[PDB]
């Protein structure tokens, strides 16, 4: 207000327009003639576009009305606030925790990195071509290097998002409020040198304080964050800077309780939302993390990404994609990094194979057959790469990615089928049916399905798993037939005496052993693992189906909505749930009547002693099958620990050995919980029938805390 | 003779209740003189900034002004 | 209490403003006037209010529902429930459920093939109300409500 430039600036507002006429009166006359329902607008314009509009004099939609304190309004970057070392250290600390809040906690960029007045100041001078002079070495040189390091980081995040790997404003917010630095922002060498030079200034200080130790660790942390681009520019697998990031983050965490930090008031504010061009409503600053543990999570997640470079087969990459992001959602930086690190600049996979070579490796390890630029293979290779990329999506988008895949895998399989290419048709079928199963079970982890829908989905996945097991069993029989054909040659050689025809048979037999046998054995043991895994899935779904049928036998749950409504019917609701599988020909989606009839065979409609005998068969199956599942999981876990060279199983889990063990451990926990819960249900319901004033129960799909929540526990609970 | 339809698509000057002034292209107007403006520039004294698509209610509008050469062009 | 459910009168300006006040109180993030004008001017027949006839203020809206409908893909009409608000003093009397029922009944009579809405996965009361009418969850959206959590996409099939 009192400032000079705002005063004189009032006269300059109308300078651009040579002559202005007031038309307020004409506007009100015309608007009065309009009918109340009427809107005057361009005929081409759609009124939905106005649904994302701001509104003046609305506190929640007007950033011009943001309330700021005097310190927030008057904060000056050129003032060296006292005490300088403690203040600079507190400024750098909060900026780093703003980085964590932005990336780890999914907060907006305007409320984290851009809330700092120093980052705004540097980015503003960088747009034209430190940007503040305080005369103090901590503010001008040390803190300036810090701001430059973080600004270099956000620029690198912008490059990561430009690849379109993940979804904007869902996995990662990048509203930089119109900032474009062109080529003005310096390169990596300048930033690292600037941060190193500030480190040497801190070494020169004779006095040692906890604040000084803090600032040294902060500076080295920033250097490590600047080095994260090495994994894309040079595809480096080195973990030195990542290990340093962990060490320094751990040292700072022990320092946090020992000292108190207070940044200068107004250093971080919503000021930039109010005065910089902003097309979005104002947002408050969310509470920041209290420690640097988020940097540890970031460093380990990126370290996991680099492990895929060590893969020596298609099965090792496949299992890496199945497990690296499966137990819990990885950091967004690591999730963007994996597809860019896996699918590289020169249109190669890991710099080792081309796209078609990588695809043919998957077919070869699954079918054990040599091929002996095709368009079908080109499309299949692209389809497979999209499958890998979908693995690093968030837990919701992961399931949504299969919606697109299922119909594209089906169309691809039918196109292979029309040209009678049965090897690729076979592998496509395996991927489609595995994706159908994974897509369906993933709905339980996201709580998509209501308890009354539990039978429909679990039985459908059992139905799918039965077809997958039949397909895999036939595949393994063909492999064994090829293995025995080679064995029969050796038997025939022993019968043959020395002759020219024996030379032919020895020639055929030696080539097979040298070129085909080793892959056949590996494929046979791989299919052995897939059969064990799919039988575990098949058994667990059946266990769930039996559990549901026991609950319905006691009248506690039905396969439709309990409280009917006038608007819809159960057939329409059933068809809507299975719409994603409706266009897939093989295996055909069972008709609504088949779902109903199958449940009737499971449900015990008898009463009294006859009911008790049939219930005992159902509960004994659940307990017996749970123990068999535990035995199968145990065998798989032994195979994972033993490795792929032990002659029985091939799992390809070398790169994700710990994570795959942790998964099956969680799967074993869920299996045991299913059996325990079945006993609780039966004991509870037998007592309940006896009593006339029985309790009113509801069924809930409960997640096991240390289990695998593709198979929730159908739990009774008093209403 | 004039209509509101002639005005849409043309830059307007809308001073608000405070010292702030909005310059934007008129997108829509309703019966209660609520305006929707696109490419809005918010001018306050010395400062200027872009705010995109903004709607201004009846109470908030102090005045509406248009450039003289643009106004005659609409007719 | 004598609640009456009636369609919106687009000519009434005070009725319009009262709907905005109700909906804005519940929202963490509000709507502009042109958000309301996008719904009410183009689908006036798909917005309903609830009034207490025996209240001291009889014709003031104490609850409302705002809906639209558009073709989805090319072959199906999708009804959409945009807003649902009930005044704090009138909660717990099944007023919201009656507003949803009268709106869906209108959209069904307008030949909607399905009704779609989004809601918070943590909103137990909304999930119980909609799923009790036959809605099922068709999608989960990651951090759709920012720090309030994910969303469910609910769909009720009519044809
Ligand atoms: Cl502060
Ligand atoms: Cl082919
Ligand atoms: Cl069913």
């Amino acid at each position: 207000p009192m400032e000079v430039d705002s005063i004189l600036g009032s006269l300059s507002i109308t300078d651009d327009f040579d002559q202005l006429v007031d038309v307020t009166s004409l506007f009100d006359e015309l608007c009065s003639k309009l009918k109340p329902e009427a809107i005057v607008k361009d005929p081409r314009f759609d009124l939905f576009e106005g649904t994302h509009s701001l509104e003046v004099n609305n506190s929640k939609l007007d950033s011009s009305l943001i309330e700021l304190t005097a310190e927030e309004i008057e904060f000056d970057v050129n003032v060296a606030y006292d005490p300088p070392l403690a203040s600079v250290a507190a400024i750098a600390d909060r900026l780093l925790r703003c980085v964590i809040s932005w990336l780890n906690d999914y907060q907006t960029l305007p409320t984290t990195v851009l809330s700092c007045r120093y980052t705004e100041s540097l980015l503003s001078s960088l747009v034209k071509g430190s940007s503040w002079c305080t005369g103090n070495i901590l503010y001008d040189k040390v803190l300036g290097s810090c701001i430059l390091g973080v600004c270099y980081l956000t620029k690198f995040v912008q490059k990561l998002l430009s690849a379109g790997i993940v979804f904007e404003e869902e996995d990662l917010n990048f509203n930089n409020m119109g900032f474009n630095t062109f080529d003005n922002l310096p390169g990596q060498d300048v930033v690292i040198n600037s941060l190193t030079e500030s480190l040497q200034i801190l070494e020169a200080y004779s006095d040692d304080s906890l604040h000084l130790t803090m600032l040294k660790h902060i500076l080295k942390i920033i250097i490590c964050l600047v080095h994260l681009e090495d994994h894309l520019t040079d595809y480096s697998t080195k973990t030195s800077h990542l290990d340093e990031l962990i060490e320094n983050a751990n040292s700072v965490n022990g320092i946090f309780p020992q000292l108190q930090l207070s940044p200068p008031k107004g250093a971080f504010s919503t000021y930039i939302q109010k005065h910089r061009s902003n097309q979005f409503p104002p947002r408050k600053i969310t509470k920041l993390p209290t420690d640097y543990s988020g940097f540890i999570t970031l460093a380990n997640d990126v370290k996991t990404i680099l492990l895929v470079d060590k893969a020596e087969s298609a099965l090792e990459t496949y299992q890496f994609a199945k497990f690296f992001n499966k137990l819990e959602q990885r950091h967004v930086i690591a999730r963007i990094l994996f597809p860019l690190f896996f699918i590289r600049d020169d249109r190669t996979v890991l710099g080792k194979f081309s796209y078609t070579q990588f695809y043919l490796l998957h077919v070869k390890e699954f079918s054990a057959q040599t091929p002996s630029g095709n368009e079908l293979i080109q499309e299949s290779s692209n389809m497979l790469l999209e499958w890998y990329q979908n693995c690093s999506q968030n837990t919701c988008r992961y399931r949504q990615g299969f919606n697109r895949q299922l119909i594209l895998w089906d169309s691809l399989q039918a196109q292979f089928e029309s040209v009678n290419s049965q090897v690729y048709c076979s592998w496509t079928y395996f991927m489609k049916l595995s994706s159908m199963i994974e897509f369906s079970l993933k709905g339980f982890d996201l709580d998509i399905y209501k308890p009354f829908e539990a039978y429909s989905m679990f039985w459908y996945v059992y139905y799918l798993s039965h077809h997958l097991e039949t397909f895999l069993k036939d595949s393994q029989n063909d492999i064994e037939s090829n293995i025995n054909a080679i064995h029969s040659m050796n038997k025939k050689l022993k019968k043959l005496k020395a002759g020219e025809k024996k030379d032919q048979l020895r020639l055929k037999y030696r080539f097979a052993m040298d070129n085909e046998m080793e892959q056949l054995q590996a494929t046979k043991q791989f299919l052995n693992y897939l059969l064990k895994e799919i039988n575990i899935t098949k058994s667990l779904c059946l266990i769930e189906v039996f559990q549901f049928a026991i609950l319905k036998s006691f009248g506690l749950i039905d396969n439709k909505n309990s409280t009917p409504s006038k608007f819809s019917n159960e057939r329409l609701i059933h068809n809507l749930r299975f719409k994603p599988f409706n266009s897939i020909g093989v295996p055909e989606l069972p008709e609504y009547e088949v779902f109903q009839q199958t449940l009737k065979d499971f449900v015990i409609e008898e009463k009294g002693a006859a009911f008790d005998i049939k219930l005992e068969r159902a509960t004994n199956f659940i307990e017996t099958e749970v123990r068999n599942v535990v035995s199968s999981i145990d065998e798989i876990m032994q195979g994972i620990k033993g490795g792929d060279n032990n002659g029985v199983l091939v799992t390809g889990t070398r790169l994700v050995q710990e994570l795959s063990l942790e998964y099956y451990c969680k799967l074993k926990h869920t299996s045991k919980a299913l059996s325990v819960n079945s006993k609780v249900i039966v004991n509870t319901l037998k007592k309940n029938i006896k009593n006339k004033d029985s309790h009113e129960y509801k069924v809930e799909l409960v997640h096991t805390t240390e289990g695998w929540n593709y198979f929730p526990i159908q739990t009774l609970r008093i209403k | 003779i004039l209509k509101l339809s002639d005005f849409i698509g043309n830059t307007l000057i809308v001073s608000l209740t405070e010292d702030r002034i909005l310059v934007g292209s008129l997108v829509a107007v309703d019966a209660q003189m609520n305006l929707l403006l696109d490419h809005v520039e918010e001018r306050m004294g010395s400062s200027s900034r872009m705010m995109g698509l903004v709607s201004v209610p009846r109470r908030s509008v102090k005045t509406i002004m248009i450039d003289k050469p643009v106004l005659q062009e609409l007719t | 209490m004598e609640i009456v459910y009636k369609p919106l009168d687009i000519r009434n300006e005070e009725q319009f403003a009262s709907i905005k006040k109700l909906i804005d109180a519940d929202l963490s993030e509000p709507y502009s006037i042109y958000v309301y004008r996008y719904f009410l001017n183009q689908w006036p027949e798909l917005t309903y209010i609830a009034v207490d006839n025996k209240s001291g203020t009889p014709n003031i809206p104490i609850g409302c529902i705002v809906c639209k409908m558009d073709p989805h893909r090319n072959v199906r009409l999708r009804g959409y429930i945009g807003m649902l608000a009930v005044e704090s003093t009138y909660r717990g009397h099944g007023i919201a459920k009656k507003l949803v029922e009268i709106a869906i009944d209108k959209m069904q009579r307008e030949h909607c093939d399905e009704i779609m809405l989004e809601t918070e996965v943590e909103n137990s009361a909304a999930l119980n109300l909609y799923e009790g009418m036959g809605f099922i969850r068709m999608k989960r959206m990651f951090r759709y409500y920012l720090n309030e959590g994910d969303a469910f996409k609910l769909i009720l099939p009519l044809t």
